């Protein structure tokens, strides 16, 4: 019985990793499409100054 | 003017009173926030030269 | 009249920003206690006065005259559900969950609920019924859009429940309510024209399978639907979106 | 999905609604208009009918007298060439009077003696299509609440084209006539009052306005979310509360601590619309006769950095 | 009556005792004024 | 303590994450899962907001500000007195939204009602993820991000308009200000309108929709109805969002110079570039 | 003087004790605002001067 | 004065009690950061200067 | 004193247990934030002189 | 008596609330001591 | 310690595993985050 | 100090046990996070220097 | 008596166990400050 | 006691396994901190 116990508890566990880890890969892939395009786009000519005072 | 009582026959006084109150409180802080702003009429600026208490 | 101050920093603009604030906090308060007039005094679990009432106290009561002799409704009043309620504490302590004691579709609670609501149709302005089955709806028909009467509807298990056999419609506002559906057993029920998806060839019903359809509430008139039958029939085909099996 | 009801799944046409009789002379009234199918999928499919007593006979022709003196200087400005017309339609302006001219009015036609009677035109059309407003309701017996929000529109339109303008002297304080003109006057009114952002009653005045999409978002969806239950007949939910209104203050509650009823919601719908404006018009009407410079006093009052 | 519901007894009772608050408050109210005025006159 | 017809609603289940673990209230707040995150991100982010504004110097709310990292950082994270609160905040900010979504998400399930204000809040997130991550990144550096501070964002909002001349010439941006200003008329003639049909003359009975459709056709000659005042409003405020995400998203990555001058493509159309006369020739 | 009492049968003394405590309240606190905003009346500042607590 | 119990027949306890705890607090909070405002008062600057504990 | 025990019948005591624990943490968060605010009395930055930990 | 707690049962609950408040308070004082001592305010 | 067990008597073992998964990786998502975050131990600039 | 356990008999440890761990791990991470942004605690930043792991 | 329903011996036996637990994490919490004030002396 | 309907030797059975996986967890993170610190010393 006991190895059905001690997977179940390691199962639980990794469900709730797996959707953390997917949601966070998910929002850096988000992340990576926006720098992708930036990168593509003139912006690298074209960078404007800095709205704030810290610079 | 014996028959002014009547204006309470078609003005309830809970709206009278209310108003009025209203009316007068706001009429008093606008004359006096006027006569702080004068400067020939602020006591406190007047009571200030009077007795040296500045500089 | 630019740096004229009263005292200090105290401009005309300075007078008239805090006269804002005083007016917005009064304003505020009486927004909040103008929306007091249905659900107070709170209440304990047991349906007892809770200690805690808040810091706004109600609102004196107003009353509306209700149009075509309906009579007058009064609020804040006394406040009573009316109806029973099938829920049992899961919980000595307050917060926690109130469990269904039965079937919460039939009990109607939860999702299921619904209010008792006055047991007459809701009138239009000139005092006739408001909806009504567009066969009884004098000059009324589908303008545009798939007509449904005469589609199967199916049931969120993908299996037919019976077909449309007429729309009833809103009169003075010219929309359709309602969806009146032939079960296989030849009686009828309204389903709300929100709960359905009209598809070319099938009405399809997410929110019930195909076996809770003879559970739907029905109108004990034909020809007319109360505004509590109203309630009670919309209320139970939400409460299948959580009640309904997989 | 399932059905989110933004669109109408099915019309339905009958007898055309020719409305509540009350105390309205029905001989005002137009005959009913066609049904536009394309605006029945969104809302309602009538046109019509209109009423057309005598404060709409003035208003509306007024308004059409204003409309048409800008439309003619436009046609002059554009040398009466249709094809330069439409090539500058943003650009062109009928301009208020010079500053010399003061709040005189001798200022030459061109030079803003037409912006003056188009102006008058403006005034009539405008505050006669606030009485339409009142009286509409009256003669249905209804309150009052359309024409005094309405009133706060009317206060910032005013000081805008009036009050401010005989407050500081001149009326080249006014707007400009003119699509890309009025945009540029906002700009330029900005800078000469140094910033406005930091005239308190402009952020209020945002607050409110961006208050209005908040508060509208959350009002509609709730209604749509509510409305497999009958939620958007609100009166009859405020004549007989259903669970339609009962799930949408709890949902609220539940959210946020705190609800509305459905009556005190347009409550809050309405003050919040209303003060837009209300602020709106106190921050202009002190901007340039309290506070020619905004950032200054701001830093004064505590909420900009000393240089 | 009037439009509280409160009887004419009531009503002279409430105000006897807002009355006695009034005066209270005012009585120390004048010492205040009257303090400040002999450490620091403002006419 | 409970409005008195709210116990019939407090029932199990709806939850998303779970199950019964946080399935309860505190006071009027339903919690789940989603409530005990969403209070984790606000009290971690106001209470950095404090601890920055000791580092800042300041106890003045109005003088409170947490500015994002300058340019030389890039992408990278930076000290946190230097911009590094700004990350956390942001990521707590971020954390706090969508989880204040999908808790509303859950209450909608429990209730049994449609999805639309979860969905309509997600307008909110996705612009202030505009200005926050998609252009910053696109852009290159988080500095071109706004600071967390009273008046300091509109310091932000200003120059950055200015950068492009007048923002107003910017066409989508005119878009989303005329659905703004038409919101703010719709919602006060729909608040109007409904207290005047429920709070008649005096002594009146109740209006009826009927007569509310009456006064908007008397008036304007159409009336959109009970529904679609409900549809336009929430399509109104969505639209607004919605263009000025896109009026932001486009502005220092595909648009560079003054949006005044985007117009010239309409005035030198070939077919009329050259007619003389009028205000451009 | 005497028929004063009155005003209880046309106020509710809860109102108008809720509204008189607000508005002595802001009066009270206006009336030390404006002192402290006066140099010659700010009572810290005088005591400052006086016992010559600054610098 | 006696009479002046008679106010818990007026109003209901459990408002005033929160009411009177929340005004009671927020008024001390001013009072001090007023005095914390001020150079002579502001008792952590006045016992920076006493022990010489700046610079 | 001897009656005080009595606010439980008017207040709730797990109201009033939750209301109490969030005061007094936010007040001595606050309390701590000021003090570190402080030169005089941020306890990192006095050690960090004290034991020449600056250059 | 809003609550529904007994006179019996507020005084009970008071004493040990009480408790808790001379506890909390006697560990504050000795707070207060040690950074007094340390580092005087006065 | 020897009573520690009676945490799965409160709460529901099932639903404290699932929502632990999501904590351990978040938390150590976190302190990566914090060493890229820094010059000396960023191993990807190294 | 002995009847400290009726605690129990106020709050149900369902609430109590989350809301402390909400609560513990949020004065935690404060914590660490205060002395991250204090040069004279950083360990992060005194470890790179004691080895002279920059640049 | 309580609004938990909690027999007192119940709330007792919880107590204990909880804080068993408090000085349990209070013990670490007093070594990993004796370590840290080791390394740095604050103060 | 019980909110979750374990029995109390299932909860014990249950305890026990968490607590063999935590303490293997902590560990193999025992072993990862340690060649760290001697990869890269923090103190
Ligand atoms: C003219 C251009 C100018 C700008 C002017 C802008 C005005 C905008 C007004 C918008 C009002 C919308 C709300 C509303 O309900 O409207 C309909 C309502 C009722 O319609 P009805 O047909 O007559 O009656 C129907 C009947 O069934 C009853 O309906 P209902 O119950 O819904 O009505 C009661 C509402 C209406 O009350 C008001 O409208 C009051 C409006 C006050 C506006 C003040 C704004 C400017 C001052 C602040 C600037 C601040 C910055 C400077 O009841 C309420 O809404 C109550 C609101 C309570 C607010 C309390 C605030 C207290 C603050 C003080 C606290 C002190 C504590 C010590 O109409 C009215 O009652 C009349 C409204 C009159 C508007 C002001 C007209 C101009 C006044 C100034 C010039 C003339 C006098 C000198
Ligand atoms: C949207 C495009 C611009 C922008 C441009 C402007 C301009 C221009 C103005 C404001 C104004 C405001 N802005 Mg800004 N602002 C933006 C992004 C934000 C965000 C955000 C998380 O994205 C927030 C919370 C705010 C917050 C605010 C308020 C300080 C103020 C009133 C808003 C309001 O009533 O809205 C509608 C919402 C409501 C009516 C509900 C109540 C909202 C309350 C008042 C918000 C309080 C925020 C609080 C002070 C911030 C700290 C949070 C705490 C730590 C928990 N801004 C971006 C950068 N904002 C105005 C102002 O007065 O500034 C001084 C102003 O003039
Ligand atoms: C560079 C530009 C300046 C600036 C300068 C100004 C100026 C100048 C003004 C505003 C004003 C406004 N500003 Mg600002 N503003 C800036 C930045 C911003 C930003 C931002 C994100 O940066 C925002 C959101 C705002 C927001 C706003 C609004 C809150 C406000 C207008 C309310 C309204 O509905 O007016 C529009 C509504 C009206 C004018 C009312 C109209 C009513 C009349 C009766 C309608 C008649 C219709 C007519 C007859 C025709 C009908 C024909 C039909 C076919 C039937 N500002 C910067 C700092 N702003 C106004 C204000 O109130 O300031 C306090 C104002 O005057
Ligand atoms: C509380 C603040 C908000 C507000 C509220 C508000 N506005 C209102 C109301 C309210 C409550 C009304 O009751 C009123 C109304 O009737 O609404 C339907 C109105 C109104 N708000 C209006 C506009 C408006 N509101 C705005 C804004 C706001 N309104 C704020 C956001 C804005 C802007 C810029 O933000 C505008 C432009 C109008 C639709 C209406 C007022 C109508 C009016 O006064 O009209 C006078 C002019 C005319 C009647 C006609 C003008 C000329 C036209 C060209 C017609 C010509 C007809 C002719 C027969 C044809 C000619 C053809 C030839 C030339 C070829
Ligand atoms: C998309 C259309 C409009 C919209 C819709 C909308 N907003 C919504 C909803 C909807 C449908 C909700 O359901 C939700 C809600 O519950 O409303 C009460 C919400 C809401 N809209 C809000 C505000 C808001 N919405 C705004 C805008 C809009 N909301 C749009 C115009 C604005 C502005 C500036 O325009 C503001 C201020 C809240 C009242 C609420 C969301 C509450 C929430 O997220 O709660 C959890 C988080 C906290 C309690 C606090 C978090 C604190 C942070 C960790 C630290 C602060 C960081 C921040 C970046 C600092 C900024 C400083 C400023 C000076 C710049
Ligand atoms: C821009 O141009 C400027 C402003 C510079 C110059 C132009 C100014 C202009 C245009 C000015 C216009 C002025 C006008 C039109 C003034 C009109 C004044 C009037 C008509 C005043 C009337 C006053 C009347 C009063 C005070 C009456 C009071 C009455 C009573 C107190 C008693 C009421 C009756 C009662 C109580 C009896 C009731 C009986 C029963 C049976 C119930
Ligand atoms: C800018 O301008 C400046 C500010 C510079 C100058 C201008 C200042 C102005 C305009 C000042 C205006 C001041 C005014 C109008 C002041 C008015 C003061 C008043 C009216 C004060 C009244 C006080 C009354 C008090 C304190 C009463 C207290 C009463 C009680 C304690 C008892 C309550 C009654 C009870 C318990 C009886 C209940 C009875 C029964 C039967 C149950
Ligand atoms: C503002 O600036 C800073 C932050 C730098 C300075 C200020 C800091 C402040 C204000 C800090 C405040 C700190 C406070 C309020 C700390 C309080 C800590 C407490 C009260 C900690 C308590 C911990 C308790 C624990 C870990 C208990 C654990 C218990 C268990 C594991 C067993 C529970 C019982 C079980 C499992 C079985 C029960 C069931 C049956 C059937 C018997
Ligand atoms: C800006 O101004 C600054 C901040 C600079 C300076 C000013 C600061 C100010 C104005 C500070 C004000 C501080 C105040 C008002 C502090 C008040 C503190 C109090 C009243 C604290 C009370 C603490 C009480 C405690 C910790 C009690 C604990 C009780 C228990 C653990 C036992 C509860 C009872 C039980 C379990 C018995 C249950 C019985 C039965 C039968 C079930
Ligand atoms: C900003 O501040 C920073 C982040 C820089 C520093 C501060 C950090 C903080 C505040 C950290 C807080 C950390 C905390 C509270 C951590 C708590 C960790 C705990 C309690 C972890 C427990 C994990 C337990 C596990 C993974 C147990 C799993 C057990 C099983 C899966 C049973 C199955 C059997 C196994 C795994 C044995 C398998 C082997 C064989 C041979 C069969
Ligand atoms: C196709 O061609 C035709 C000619 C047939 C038609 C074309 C028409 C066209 C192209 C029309 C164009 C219209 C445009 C572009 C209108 C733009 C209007 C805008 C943007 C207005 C913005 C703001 C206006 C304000 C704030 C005005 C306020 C005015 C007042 C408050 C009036 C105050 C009254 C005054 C100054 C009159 C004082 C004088 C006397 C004698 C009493
Ligand atoms: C929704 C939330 C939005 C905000 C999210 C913020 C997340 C920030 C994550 C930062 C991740 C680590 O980012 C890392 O930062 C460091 C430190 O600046 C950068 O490092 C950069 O600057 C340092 C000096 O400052 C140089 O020594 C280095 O060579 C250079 O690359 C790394 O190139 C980058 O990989
Ligand atoms: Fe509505």
């Amino acid at each position: 019985p006991k190895t059905n116990l001690r997977l179940w508890v390691a199962f639980q566990m990794m469900k709730g990793a797996g959707w953390a880890g997917g949601v966070f890969f998910g929002t850096l892939l988000l992340i990576g499409f926006f720098r992708v395009v930036g990168l593509m786009l003139p912006i690298q000519e074209n960078q404007a100054p800095a709205p704030n005072i810290t610079g | 003017m014996s028959k002014f009582y009547k204006i309470w026959m078609i003005f309830d006084p809970r709206r009278v009173f209310v108003a009025q109150g209203v009316f007068l409180f706001l009429l008093a802080v606008m004359i006096h926030l006027i006569l702080l702003s004068t400067p020939s009429y602020n006591w406190l600026e007047i009571s200030a030269a009077k007795y040296n208490r500045v500089a | 009249m630019v740096g004229v101050t009263a005292f200090g920093n105290f401009d005309l603009a300075s007078l008239a920003i805090y006269s804002f604030w005083i007016f917005l906090a009064g304003l505020i308060y009486y927004l909040q206690t103008e929306n007091m007039r249905e659900g107070y005094p709170l209440e304990n679990e047991d349906g007892t006065p809770a200690a805690n009432q808040g810091p706004f106290p109600l609102p004196k009561p107003k009353t509306f005259i209700l149009p075509h002799g309906r009579g007058t409704l009064t609020v804040p009043g006394p406040e009573s559900e009316d109806r029973p309620i099938a829920l049992a504490r899961t919980a000595v302590s307050e917060g926690f969950p109130h469990a269904p004691t039965g079937d919460p579709m039939k009990d109607g609670v939860g999702p299921a609920s619904w209010v008792a609501r006055r047991d007459l149709p809701e009138l239009d302005g000139h005092g006739h019924n408001k909806i009504k089955p567009m066969k009884a709806a004098a000059g009324f028909h589908v303008s545009a859009g798939k007509n449904p009467i005469g589609l199967p509807v199916r049931g969120c298990d993908l299996e037919i429940a019976g077909k449309v056999v007429d729309i009833w419609v809103d009169i003075p506002e010219q929309m359709a309510r309602f969806l009146e559906v032939e079960l296989k057993d030849g009686s009828t029920r309204l389903l709300p024209m929100q709960m359905v998806k009209v598809q070319s060839n099938r009405v399809h019903v997410n929110a019930l399978s195909s076996d809770l359809f003879a559970g739907i509430p029905t109108i004990k008139s034909p020809t007319e639907v109360t505004l509590l039958e109203e309630d009670k029939i919309c209320g139970y085909v939400a409460g299948g979106l959580m009640y309904a099996a997989p | 999905a399932e059905y989110q009801n933004i669109f109408s799944q099915v019309q339905v046409r009958g007898p055309a609604d020719l409305g509540m009789t009350e105390d309205v002379n029905l001989a005002n009234r137009s005959g009913v208009g066609p049904f536009s199918t394309l605006l029945g999928w969104f809302g309602n499919a009538q046109l019509g009918p209109i009423y057309l007593g005598s404060l709409g006979v003035l208003s509306l022709f007024s308004g059409l007298m204003w409309f048409f003196t800008i439309g003619i200087w436009f046609w002059y400005q554009a040398g009466w060439n249709p094809a330069v017309f439409l090539r500058d339609l943003f650009f062109f302006s009928l301009e208020p009077p010079a500053p010399e001219y003061g709040l005189s009015f001798a200022a030459p036609l061109k030079e803003g003696g037409l912006w003056l009677i188009a102006s008058f035109f403006m005034f009539v059309a405008v505050w006669s299509w606030w009485g339409r407003t009142y009286l509409r309701a009256q003669a249905l017996g209804m309150g009052k609440h359309t024409a005094w929000a309405f009133l706060s529109a009317i206060w910032l339109w005013m000081v805008l084209g009036f009050i401010r303008p005989i407050l500081m002297g001149s009326w080249s304080e006014a707007v400009p006539y003119g699509i890309f003109s009025h945009l540029d006057w906002t700009n330029n009114f900005s800078l000469v009052h140094g910033n406005l952002f930091y005239n308190p009653f402009h952020g209020l005045s945002i607050a409110f306005l961006y208050g209005s999409a908040l508060l509208f978002a959350m009002h509609g969806a709730t209604i749509l979310a509510v409305s497999r239950f009958g939620g958007e007949r609100e009166l009859e939910q405020i004549a007989d509360r259903g669970t339609a209104a009962e799930r949408a203050a709890l949902f609220w509650r539940w959210t946020m601590g705190f609800n509305a009823t459905m009556e005190g919601i347009h409550r809050w719908a309405i003050w919040m619309a209303v003060l837009v404006t209300l602020t709106g018009g106190i921050g202009i009407l002190l901007s340039g006769t309290v506070v020619d410079n905004w950032y200054v006093w701001g830093q004064n009052h505590g909420m900009a950095p000393l240089n | 009556l009037g439009y509280t519901g409160l009887t004419d007894e009531q009503a002279q009772e409430l105000h006897s005792v807002y009355m006695s608050g009034l005066w209270l408050f005012s009585a120390v109210a004048i010492v205040a004024h009257l303090a400040v005025y002999i450490w620091r006159p403002w006419f | 303590a409970l409005l008195s017809f709210e116990r019939k609603y407090r029932v199990p289940g709806g939850t998303l994450v779970g199950g019964n673990l946080f399935d309860f209230w505190v006071g009027p707040f339903y919690v789940g899962f989603f409530g005990v995150a969403t209070f984790f991100f606000a009290a971690l982010g106001i209470i950095l907001i404090a601890w920055s504004a000791v580092l800042q110097g300041t106890w003045n709310p109005q003088l409170i500000s947490v500015y994002p990292p300058a340019l030389e950082y890039g992408l990278g994270g930076a000290p946190l007195a230097k911009g590094g609160l700004w990350q956390i905040i942001t990521i707590c900010a971020t954390g706090a939204f969508v989880s204040w979504a999908l808790r509303e998400v859950e209450i909608c399930r429990k209730l049994g009602i449609g999805y639309h204000i979860p969905f309509a809040f997600a307008f909110a997130i996705l612009a202030y993820l505009t200005l926050v991550l998609f252009r910053p990144v696109m852009m290159g550096a988080w500095g071109y991000a706004f600071p967390y501070g009273i008046w300091t964002h509109l310091d932000w909002v200003s120059n950055t308009g200015y950068t492009y001349g007048n923002f107003h010439y910017n066409p989508a941006h005119m878009i989303a200000i005329s659905f703004f200003f038409t919101n703010a008329l719709a919602l006060a003639l729909h608040g109007a309108l409904v207290l005047s049909a429920a709070n008649p003359e005096k002594g009146k009975e109740m209006r009826t929709p009927d007569h509310e459709d009456t006064f908007f056709r008397d008036l304007v000659g159409y009336s959109i109805g009970t529904l679609g005042i409900h549809r336009l409003g929430l399509l109104l405020s969505l639209s607004a969002v919605f263009f000025s995400a896109l009026c932001m998203i486009i502005t220092g990555t595909i648009w560079f110079d003054q949006w005044v001058d985007w117009w010239q493509w309409w005035v030198k159309l070939p077919w009329w570039a050259n007619i003389p006369g009028g205000i451009n020739g």
